[PDB]
């Protein structure tokens, strides 16, 4: 993957531009996806200006005359198969180009060579042709461009009207032209020989090569698009299309006029995210705005809440945020209007983008540095890009523009500072509220009756209601959930329980919510939805609210402010309406609102206060959905707004799922009354109502921010109405009609069961005389509660069976488990074979099947070391595979003791934290593991309480004892698919023995990501469920995240079979596997290996107390204090007996079924038959969308390849062939090489050889050194061991020093470069990720997210950007330059030595956990002096030498940053 | 709060009086909790998910909820939530065997940590609410048109009668003996259950409006078809009263008295009726050698009552 | 694709249920594509069946006219949202068809349903 742009400053055409463009494109073959056929690609495109002279000469050759004005060429893909459609397309384009007055010059068939493209990509190759037209009316150029664009759009619409598919238009303009296709990005100039002539010379050029997930290519889906390029993916595209449909009707401009009517459906059909972004961008720029203004309005800079920018830019950003909803997502944009060329980043700056200026007036930019070969002495500036920045080139006068100058020129054009104060905030109205109007809070009996009307039990009002008002945050869970799904339940479940939240796997990186809170917002705007193309003051007159949720007092204040334009609507329906009262009520409301909005009302306030004994409350979610979707389909939602009052929402999930429907605000007036009645009963103590309400509001805000960051969105303005949810158990019609766009994999109950349950609950609440709330069990088991999974009798029977070692007791346990009513999905099927029963003495052995099951990872931090080692040895004793999980592991357990038992694990994990990841830790296993997203709590990192980190676990995780460890949810290394491929290559390079696996959690559309990772050479995919365990997590995350692994696994199997990819990767499932029946079912669905998990822990003595998060497990398993540890009763024989019994049961059921071996059943979906629950439930769950399958063909239904998938080798291989004496006699060496950018992960296989021969610290420093010249590739020196010195002359690409383990890497420019060192970038983003030991010396500026998660390493650089030293844990960093904004976010260990002249540090620091001061102790003075001395004597920077020279007056300019919780542990008191 | 302090505390039952000091009276052995020790012992519970304490108790109390309540003050809510699923908490908390029902299966019990004083704190939280009249008679608001009958004043009969009066029916009881209460007033001792609390419970149940019939045998004073003719539904709560015997040589002498007769006469002379079979008979244990046959809590009560009523020598055998 | 199938299912269900007829469920016809040519396999569509039962006590002719209106409106709908290669072979309560681009002889070996008694 890659995107880049070249341009000339002045603007004179020259062949060198396209020459360097094609050359740089020819070197993007290392980031691609090379396959076995080697010919098929996944899309590549180039984009230049029109070569007028060539077409003029050609048309002179034909026989016409070349006019004085410029020409315009239109390039099109026409159907190739049938000769009946090409005539139609020619007819259409000619009819619609001759209807305006222009003169056709003729057609032309571009010469091509189809010999290099593969076969599968050739089966859908369309016919490429071009037409030539010319301005003859003497009209200006801008009118020419506008008219051609309108003609092109009209042709597209007219041809779409005839259903004549397989037709596309590349680009129709007189300034730009596009050559794109599905070939390989290297052989472009061979497919298009036109680019080989000496006349195609342009002022600018764009090149792009994408990385597609699936394998089926479609030509019209190749980048660049019309007037835009892109990299990555946009998270918030679902709500963007809906808001665009809303804005379509309230826009017009005289530039279009009558033909404006021809452009109503702005966003077409059947495109990716970049396609919609491109169409909107084009239709906006054709109105008069330039490129930078449109970029600032579409993807606005992250609005920082500080004074780091002049206020004019702040007013401009406020206006742009008000006028158009942002577009989040990782993106590196290179947009090219016919006048400007702007390269910019997104809000967060998640992807790299580096540019170089030559001394010839030539600017180049892209994702890498050494793609195009540049001379070393002709470089003027090597620059990078941070968040929200943008660099611009103006060809109209030949002028460059960096960030500040460009934005200042932009904000010069209009008086932005005077339009912002026209609006007002809410606090002004709150502060003037007269102290009056106290509503008499309803009686306790009334409140209890209304609460029973929605089944809100009492455990809710004290488990997740008391902490939210008392502490100021949400509750904490301790284990997976075993309550059935919302449809299979029996009690009245709220409608929100049928909605599962979404997240993002490797396709989209989630963003943390505890560090980068400055880049997120919850602003709501009332009275802003309107025109988008015009400019006036009628768009800055509105009201702004800071939070989408409101209390009662503020809501009444707003209602009093809105005056005589607010229309109320009753959301209650008469219970005696009849069998179909709900449909009548919904029709009535969805008609009444459309009536009221046209009468003169601009606000709709949906209320439900009219609930009475004869009228029940319509579910607010469904009513809001219907009303919003009707206002959207009726072209009215823009005209009004929507404020909702509820009576059933209490937790953070309800407000989120209700906002995700389309409502603007949400008010809950029951929770406040319950809080008041609980406060006046003197329960919180002496906390007044105001402070409690404030803490409650803050907790709700935190919850909304967490749930909004769980997906990758930054601003609520794009999430409202986005419909980022999954529905299970709802009918296809109801969801597909009342809700905008939510995929329901299985149809479910309609409007009969819902109304039935609602009326039954209303009757059991109001019609009877109730006085006390029921106890209820949803978070902890009770006798009057629903059916949980782990029942007391079940646990006791299993424990007696595993202790007595009795097969009959285990059989009785399995029977007891199977004889329950339906609880999960696997309770709705039934095995059904057709063959004759085979005697049990003919199926395979017990050990041969035992060698499949494994036990998942368990963090050393959550568990006690005793149970850890016990499970480890119990799995390693028989020969099966075990796990280790995160949290590292003790090194002393690498070799067996005298007794003959190995405490080492067989599988190591690579989580987002990378705590115990050193060189030695990654070479003592036979299988690696990537923890992309955890099962029980996806979209979140591993959590651990503050007092659970003892001395041992801290010395193991390389952390300061006594801190609440929160691993970052983002991965900081997998931002897209190609980065995942790079990490896979790194892991396969460091360990030439084992394999690497990836973990996932089930959701809709996971098959695409599966087929994507299947092209990344990965060979084992572990698909988790949503019923697994954890150490600690919020209950909202446990109960409301993921889907049962049935749909996910059954869809991954289908997808991986559909692209001939099943035969290359294994498949392993886990999550909720208890007995043999479920194991056989999972194997039937298409799995090979399995897991046990919590079940095994029950054999270990776990009693499901669900108090593991307090380090007080009574049986002594999840404990880190020495007192409870001595209560352990674990014994590996228990696990051996458990596995033996499970294998015996599976053998017996398979023998009875009719087969002989498991490897002859995988994929046989036809052996199951769905059985109905009957007519007692009237639900319509049809599981057929899972039982489906595609015939495999010739390959096997399972993996049929032994050994790992080989990957190509880089230069380091040839290095090993030269370093014989170091591995035969051990003598020093000193090598030199000319390294290039297409060599990834240099210096890792040598590191593996060293650590297998000698170890980590077995050598002296600087034993072997390598001098590389020229720029280096990605992931330089990843996992270097102490003794190796990599000296590179030039600059590193990305991820340098990832996981440094004692080595030494130095980067310095070529000594013959006339560049000032401290004024140029020399490293990419994400430097020294996961570093634990070593020294790094730079000679330039650093990228972004610098030295994150450092543990014990030292680093010296000459500058940094945003999020520097984020979540650092230990080591030493010295930055000599300008630090970025939000520095040292969450730093709880180590130090920072900053050098800043203009006193800008107190403005950028994140003064939360760290303190900054002057240097006061002579010891640290000498330490810093010696560090700078080592730097200057190692890399010889002029700036460091000058600093070293004048030392008397420079230390008083240095500042020191030190964490707070480390003041009382430093042996040297930093104070006096 | 936080009620998870079972790591740094020790199980301590309420104040018990020594052995000798009870060898002469008829009062109870265990004393009522002090406020401090009770509030402390209420903290040791673990709020365990899937509580094994509830899954074993027969009436299926909501043990953790009122445990948390009593540990967090406000005894009122605890009392109501404990009464919501039980009609006689004092009897249950005083007599029910915790070693096999409640304190035998606590989650902390299976790790040698010792269970929490569930039964005695149950008795306490029931009784401490009697100082301010927090207990109220469960009388219905409106009267419903139906009469119902129940024979036997045993615990089953008492609970069913209370529930039927809570429904709205008209309840009538029938007992063979005068002082109603089934075996709760004549069979069980006075040192185990001071009859004051049982009399308070009987008075509370009578205050609801249910009519009582002391000294009414169904066999002679009526007949089962006659009860079916009078009341639409008679509930059988006769329990069991026909004892066994042994067929072997030697049973032809005198001084053979079964356990039920001696126990009933002892309970009577404790309460009244001045039965002559104790004084003017061989039912006394002044200085004799009283041996008992059979086993269980029955023979336990026999030997305990014996050592209370003189009986310088007492023996007990079990097969 | 596994995103057009779900959309098509939702369209057909929200079209049929808009009249009142009950929908028992779907069915996947048994097939064996090791007998058809290769070029046809590159364009084979997923073959599904739906079952619908009357609950209004409607007579025969009105039911047939209603099924015809249903099929017409559902074809217009699927034509509306720009998804080609979707088709309905025959939707009735009297007729049924099995047609495909396979060899004429291999019919009984391609659709085993016909070998039933
Ligand atoms: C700590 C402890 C101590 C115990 N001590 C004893 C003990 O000393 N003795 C003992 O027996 N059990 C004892 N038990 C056991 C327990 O008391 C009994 O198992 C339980 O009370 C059974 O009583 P019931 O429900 O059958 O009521 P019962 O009292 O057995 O019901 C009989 C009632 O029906 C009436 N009745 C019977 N027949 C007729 C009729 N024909 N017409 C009218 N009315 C009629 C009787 O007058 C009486 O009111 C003890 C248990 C524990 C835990
Ligand atoms: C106590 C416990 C700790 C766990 N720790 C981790 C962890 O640190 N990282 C991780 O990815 N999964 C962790 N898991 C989840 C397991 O990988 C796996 O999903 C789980 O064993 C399946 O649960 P099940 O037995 O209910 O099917 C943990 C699970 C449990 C029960
Ligand atoms: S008795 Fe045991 S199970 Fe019940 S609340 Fe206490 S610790 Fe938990
Ligand atoms: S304390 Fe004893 S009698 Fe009372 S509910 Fe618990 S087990 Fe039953
Ligand atoms: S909840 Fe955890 S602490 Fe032990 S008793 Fe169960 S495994």
């Amino acid at each position: 993957c890659g995107v880049g742009f070249i341009a000339a400053i002045d603007g004179k055409p020259r062949r060198s531009v396209v020459e360097k463009g094609i050359e740089a494109l020819k070197a993007v073959w290392h980031r691609g996806a090379v396959d076995a056929d080697g010919k098929t690609g996944d899309g590549a495109g180039i984009h230049v200006a029109v070569p007028q002279k060539f077409f003029k000469d050609h048309v002179k050759v034909i026989g016409h005359r070349a006019p004085d004005n410029k020409l315009a060429v239109g390039q099109v893909f026409l159907p190739r198969i049938s000769l009946d459609a090409q005539e139609a397309c020619r007819c259409i384009v000619e009819t619609e180009i001759l209807a305006f007055g222009y003169y056709i010059y003729g057609w032309r068939q571009v010469p091509i060579n189809v010999d290099i493209i593969g076969e599968k990509a050739n089966a859908t190759r369309p016919e490429i042709e071009q037409i030539i037209v010319g301005n003859n009316k003497g009209v200006s150029d801008e009118q020419f461009e506008l008219d051609l664009y309108i003609i092109r759009r009209r042709i597209e619409k007219a041809v779409k009207g005839e259903q004549i598919n397989d037709f596309y238009i590349c680009s129709l303009s007189a300034r730009s032209i596009i050559y794109k296709g599905m070939f390989l990005a290297e052989q472009l100039t061979t497919f298009y020989p036109d680019l080989l002539d000496e006349r195609f010379e342009s002022d600018f050029a764009i090149y792009h090569q994408r990385y597609s997930t699936n394998t089926f290519p479609t030509w019209p889906l190749a980048q660049p698009f019309r007037m835009l390029a892109h990299n990555g993916e946009i998270n918030t595209v679902k709500g963007n299309v809906n808001w665009m449909k809303a804005h379509e009707t309230r826009m017009e401009h005289p530039a279009f006029g009558t033909h404006m009517q021809d452009l109503k459906p702005v966003i077409g059909v059947g495109l990716s995210d970049s396609g919609s972004l491109d169409t909107v961008f084009e239709v906006m720029v054709r109105a008069g705005r330039t490129a930078p203004m449109v970029k600032m309005m579409l993807v606005p800079q992250a609005l920082t809440s500080s004074q780091t920018t002049p206020d004019n830019h702040k007013a401009l950003i406020q206006y742009c945020n008000s006028v158009m909803e942002p577009w989040d997502g990782p993106a590196a944009l290179a947009m090219t209007d016919g006048r400007w060329v702007v390269g910019g980043m997104d809000r967060n700056g998640l992807r790299p983008m580096r540019y170089t200026i030559t001394t010839d007036g030539l600017i180049i930019g892209g994702s890498e540095t050494g793609m195009v070969k540049i001379d070393e002495t002709q470089v003027i500036e090597k620059g990078r890009l941070g968040p929200g920045e943008m660099i611009a080139v103006d060809l109209q006068s030949g002028k460059l523009y960096r960030d500040r100058e460009l934005k200042d020129h932009l904000a010069t054009l209009k008086p932005w500072d005077k339009w912002v104060q026209n609006t007002t905030h809410l606090d002004e109205l709150v502060k003037t509220a007269s102290l009056k109007g106290e509503p008499s809070d309803m009686d306790k009996a009334e409140l209890r009756r209304r609460q029973q009307a929605f089944g809100l039990t009492m455990e809710d009002m004290e488990l997740i209601l008391h902490p939210m008002v008392e502490d100021g945050k949400e509750a904490i869970g301790s284990m997976g959930d075993d309550s059935p799904i919302a449809v299979l339940s029996d009690k009245y479940r709220g409608l929100h329980h049928f909605f599962r939240q979404n997240f993002s796997q490797v396709t989209n990186p989630p963003i943390d919510s505890l560090r980068e809170r400055r880049v997120m917002s919850l602003k709501t705007r009332l009275g802003n939805l309107g025109n988008i193309l015009d400019e006036d003051e009628t768009q800055t007159r509105l009201l702004q609210l800071e939070s989408p949720v409101l209390t009662t007092a503020e809501f009444r204040a707003m209602r009093d402010y809105m005056g005589d334009t607010a229309a109320e609507i009753d959301a209650t329906f008469p219970v005696d309406g009849g069998p179909e009262a709900l449909r009548d009520a919904l029709r009535r409301i969805r008609q009444e609102t459309e009536d009221a909005v046209r009468g003169g009302a601009t606000h709709v306030i949906l209320t439900d206060e009219a609930m009475g004994p004869a009228r029940a409350a319509i579910p607010a979610i469904l009513a809001t959905g219907a009303v919003h979707t009707h206002l959207i389909r009726s072209n009215l939602r823009t005209f009004t707004s929507l404020n909702v009052r509820t009576a059933e929402g209490l937790d953070t999930h309800y407000f989120a799922v209700l906002i995700g429907v389309g409502a603007t605000t949400v008010n809950a007036y029951l929770a406040q009354e319950a809080i008041a009645e609980r406060h006046r009963r003197g329960l919180f103590g002496s906390m007044p109502l105001e402070k409690g309400m404030a803490n409650y509001k803050k907790a709700i805000d935190d919850g909304l921010l967490k749930i909004m960051s769980k997906m990758g969105i930054s601003v609520i303005s794009s999430y409202r109405g986005g419909g980022n949810f999954e529905a299970i158990g709802l009918s296809r019609a109801l969801v597909a009609e009342h809700f905008p766009a939510m995929v329901s994999r299985i149809s479910g109950i309609g409007l009969n069961g819902i109304q039935k349950k609602v009326l039954e609950q209303h009757a059991t609440a109001y019609n009877e005389e109730v006085v006390a709330l029921p106890v209820g069990g949803f978070y902890r088991f009770r006798k009057s509660g629903d059916r949980h999974g782990w029942e007391g009798g079940v646990i006791h029977t299993l424990q007696q069976a595993v202790t007595n070692d009795s097969y009959t007791t285990f059989k009785k346990y399995s029977e007891q488990v199977n004889k329950r009513p339906p609880m999960q999905l696997r309770d709705l099927l039934e095995l059904r074979s057709t063959k004759a029963p085979v005697p049990v003495d003919e199926v395979e052995s017990i050990t041969a099947i035992r060698k499949r099951f494994i036990t998942p990872g368990m963090s050393m931090g959550a568990l006690s070391p005793e149970a850890h080692g016990t499970l480890n040895v119990a799995m390693n004793r028989i020969g099966a595979k075990s796990d280790s999980g995160e949290g590292g592991e003790d090194p002393a357990r690498f070799r067996p003791d005298k007794n003959g038992d190995n405490w080492n694990s067989a599988i190591k994990q690579v989580a987002s934290g990378r705590f115990g990841v050193t060189a030695e830790y990654l070479n003592q296993c036979r299988e690696l593991e990537i923890k992309v997203a955890q099962g029980a709590k996806p979209g979140e990192g591993g959590q651990l309480p503050g007092f659970k980190v003892t001395e041992m676990i801290a010395r193991l995780r390389h952390s300061t004892p006594g801190v609440m460890l929160i691993s970052p949810p983002p991965h900081h290394d997998i931002y897209s698919i190609e980065d995942l491929a790079q990490l896979i290559y790194d892991l396969k390079q460091i360990n030439p023995d084992a394999k690497v696996t990836v973990k996932l959690v089930s959701r809709s559309g996971i098959g695409t990501i599966a087929a994507g990772v299947a092209k990344a050479n990965a060979d084992i995919i572990l698909i988790s469920g949503n019923s697994g365990g954890t150490g600690a997590s919020p209950q909202t995350s446990i109960k409301f995240a993921g889907l049962p692994w049935e749909m996910g696994l059954s869809e991954v199997h289908q997808v991986l079979t559909l692209n001939r990819l099943r035969h290359r990767v294994r498949l392993r499932t886990d999550g909720g596997l208890k007995t043999g029946r479920d194991i056989v079912i999972a194997a039937m669905l298409g799995a090979e290996e399995f897991g046990i998990g919590t079940a095994s822990l029950i054999a270990m003595g776990c009693i499901m107390v669900r108090q593991c998060h307090s380090n007080t497990c009574p049986v002594g398993v999840c404990v880190q204090d020495d007192k409870l540890r001595q209560k352990f009763v674990g014994t590996p024989e228990k696990v051996v007996n458990l596995f033996t019994f499970l294998a015996e049961e599976v053998r017996e059921i398979l023998a009875g079924l009719g087969f002989r071996s498991l490897n002859e059943v995988i994929g046989r979906t036809d052996l199951l038959h769905q059985v109905s629950r009957g007519a007692e439930h009237l639900d319509d769950l049809d599981l057929n969308p899972r039982l489906a399958q595609v015939d495999p063909g010739e390959n096997a239904r399972y993996c049929t390849l032994q050994g790992r998938n080989e990957v190509p080798d880089t230069l380091d291989a040839r290095i090993v062939a030269d370093a014989r004496p170091l591995f035969e006699e051990g003598e020093k060496m000193q090598l030199a090489y000319n390294a290039r950018n297409t060599q990834r992960a240099i210096g890792t296989r040598l590191s593996s050889m060293v650590t297998r021969k000698f170890g980590m610290f077995g050598l002296q420093p600087g034993h072997i050194t390598i001098r590389l010249r020229g720029t280096a590739g990605q992931s330089l020196g990843a996992f270097a061991v102490q003794g190796i010195k990599l000296e590179v002359m030039g600059d590193a690409n990305d991820y340098v020093g990832k996981g440094l383990s004692g080595g030494t890497i130095v980067v310095r420019p070529t000594t013959s470069s006339p560049l000032e060192t401290n004024k140029n970038t020399i490293i990419g983003n994400t430097v020294l990720y996961g570093a634990t030991a070593g020294k790094l010396f730079a000679a330039g500026q650093a990228g972004e997210r610098f030295a994150v998660r450092n543990s014990g390493a030292t680093v010296v650089v000459e500058g940094c950007g945003s999020n520097g030293c984020e979540y650092m844990t230990g080591g030493t960093a010295v930055i000599l330059g300008r630090v970025g904004d939000n520095f040292a976010a969450g730093m709880t260990g180590g130090m920072a030595y900053v050098y800043d002249l203009d006193d800008s540090l107190p403005l950028y620091i994140n003064d939360e956990s760290v303190i900054f001061q002057r240097i006061e102790v002579g010891h640290y003075e000498s330490q810093l002096k010696h560090l700078i001395e080592e730097h200057v004597t190692e890399t010889q920077s002029r700036f460091a030498a000058e600093i070293l020279n004048d030392w008397a007056r420079e230390v008083t300019k240095f500042w020191q940053v030190v964490p707070k919780e480390m003041l009382n542990r430093l042996e040297v008191p930093v104070h006096l | 709060q936080r009620m998870l302090g079972f790591v740094h505390t020790a199980q301590r039952m309420p104040d018990k009086r020594p052995a000798a000091e009870r060898r002469q009276d008829f009062a109870e052995i265990y004393a009522r909790f002090s406020d401090e020790r009770a509030n402390e012992q209420a903290n040791r519970c673990s709020q365990c998910g899937v509580p094994f304490c509830q899954v074993h108790c027969p009436v299926s109390n909501n043990i953790p909820d009122w445990l948390k309540l009593t540990s967090e003050g406000r005894l009122e809510e605890a009392y109501e939530v404990s009464q919501a699923t039980n009609n006689f908490p004092e009897i249950c908390g005083r007599i029910c065997p915790q070693d096999r029902l409640c304190e035998g299966n606590c989650v902390i019990e299976q790790s040698t940590h010792g269970a929490v004083t569930i039964g005695s704190v149950e008795k306490y939280i029931n009784d401490t609410a009697w100082d301010q009249g927090w207990v109220k008679p469960r009388t219905p608001s409106r009267e419903l048109g139906l009469s119902v009958g129940v024979i036997g004043a045993g615990p089953a009969g008492l609970a069913a009668a209370e529930e039927l009066r809570a429904k709205g029916y008209e309840v009538h009881v029938y007992d063979r003996y005068d002082r109603m209460g089934g075996l709760l007033v004549y069979g069980i001792p006075g040192f185990k259950l001071e009859k004051s609390v049982v009399e308070r419970r009987v008075k509370l149940l009578a205050d609801a409006g249910v009519i009582y019939h002391p000294n009414f045998e169904v066999g002679r004073d009526a007949s089962l078809p006659e009860l079916r003719r009078k009341h639409v539904a008679v509930l059988v709560a006769t329990g069991v009263y026909k004892a066994r015997d042994i067929k072997a040589p030697g049973s032809g002498l005198g001084n053979i008295v079964a356990a039920l007769d001696y126990l009933t006469t002892s309970n009577k002379v404790s309460l009244g009726d001045t039965v002559e079979a104790y004084e003017n008979g061989s039912l006394n244990a002044a200085g004799k050698h009283v041996v008992v046959l059979g086993g269980g809590d029955t023979a336990m009560d026999c030997v305990r009552t014996a050592i209370r009523q003189g009986a310088t020598s007492v023996k007990c055998l079990y097969r």
